[PDB]
């Protein structure tokens, strides 16, 4: 008993080798997130998890990121909270201006939205419904309907619902080989 | 390039996916590792890398396909990132450093549960300036030789 190191480590260059092969020729996908009490990033993490077993997500900030992307996009995923008066989070102010100034769309990509917010308020995941409504008008197939997450009652039970939904369904439009017997992370039982 | 050395150790490791020592790798037997690495591609994705890999298409991959893979993606350029991308499987906190315990977390993964004394010396094994661990310098000159 036992392997070299140097024996390991080139078994492990094996795989990675071909994780990266199979990796780039899967489908890129977008995650973007915007918040001020970081649980929408958390969740938006976690939607890349979940993705991570059949797509190349990648979770980034809405001020990291630059509309002309929009041009390219396979499906875009939202996850963000709301504030003050159906106003968005701090590091979403930036794309809030672009998205409603942006008049057209020539790639009618696909999108699936996901807000945080809280009962008590009468504007109720507001931002989320902004962008989520933005994007219909603007061409883009919904791949899935907005889902909130109610600080109130169970953020997460939501969350992970229309985690697992709006996963099942990108399998199907993007036709994943194997689509009903990948095996997801345990949360999302 | 090539010395009967490197050919040597990518045959240990190549009997690493090869398991139950048949002289072929199957699609099952490349799931069970890389999962074991924290890697999760899907059964399609699976025999897509069989059938990369398997030149005689008969199905599975012997030493040979294997051996002739390695050889080329080795000498490459590409090497860089995918060198590094072998340390972050180890590197699970991506603080630069294999720790002891990352390599163990590995290796009880893999399968091998062993004593924490024949762990820290398959560390000194690699380690350059003897401080009990392995940077990425000293790794990508491990895999390098
Ligand atoms: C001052 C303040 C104003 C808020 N206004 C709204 C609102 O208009 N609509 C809503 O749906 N949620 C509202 N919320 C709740 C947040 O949306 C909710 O706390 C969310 O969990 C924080 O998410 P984050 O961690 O992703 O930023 C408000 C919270 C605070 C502290
Ligand atoms: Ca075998
Ligand atoms: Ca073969
Ligand atoms: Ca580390
Ligand atoms: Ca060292």
């Amino acid at each position: 008993r036992e392997i070299p190191l140097k024996v390991l480590v080139k078994a492990v260059l094996f795989a990675c080798m071909l994780m990266r092969k199979t990796m780039a020729s899967r489908v890129r996908v977008t995650i973007l997130f915007a918040t001020e009490t970081g649980k929408s990033e958390a969740l938006a993490w976690d939607l890349g998890a979940l993705f991570s077993c059949a797509f190349n997500p990648k979770v980034v900030c809405m001020d990291k990121y630059r509309l002309s992307c929009l041009e390219e996009e396979r499906l875009l995923l939202v996850v963000t909270s709301t504030f003050g008066n159906g106003d968005c989070p701090g590091n979403g102010e930036k794309l809030k201006k672009s998205l409603f100034m942006l008049k057209e769309l020539n790639n009618k990509f696909r999108y699936a939205v996901f807000g945080l917010g809280s009962s008590m308020y009468p504007r109720f995941c507001a931002f989320a419904h902004d962008i989520d409504q933005k994007l219909s008008h603007l061409g883009a197939s919904q791949l899935t309907p907005m889902g909130e997450g109610d600080e109130l009652s169970g953020q997460e039970d939501a969350f992970r619902s229309w985690a697992v939904q709006t996963f099942k369904a990108a399998c199907e439009t993007f036709d994943v080989r194997g689509k009903q017997h990948i095996q997801i992370p345990k949360l999302y039982t | 390039q090539l010395t009967e050395e490197q050919i040597a150790e990518f045959k240990e490791a190549f009997s690493l996916f090869d398991k139950d020592g048949d002289g072929t790798i199957t699609t099952k037997e490349l799931g069970t590792v890389m999962r074991s690495l924290g890697q999760n591609p899907t059964e399609a994705e699976l025999q897509d890398m069989i059938n990369e890999v398997d030149a005689d298409g008969n199905g599975t991959i012997d030493f040979p396909e294997f051996l002739t893979m390695m050889a080329r993606k080795m000498k490459d350029t590409d090497s860089e990132e995918e060198i590094r991308e072998a340390f972050r499987v180890f590197d699970k906190d991506g603080n630069g450093y294999i720790s002891a315990a990352e390599l163990r977390h590995v290796m009880t993964n893999l399968g091998e549960k062993l004593t924490d004394e024949e762990v820290d010396e398959m560390i000194r094994e690699a380690d350059i300036d003897g401080d009990g661990q392995v940077n990425y310098e000293e790794f990508v000159q491990m895999m390098t030789a």
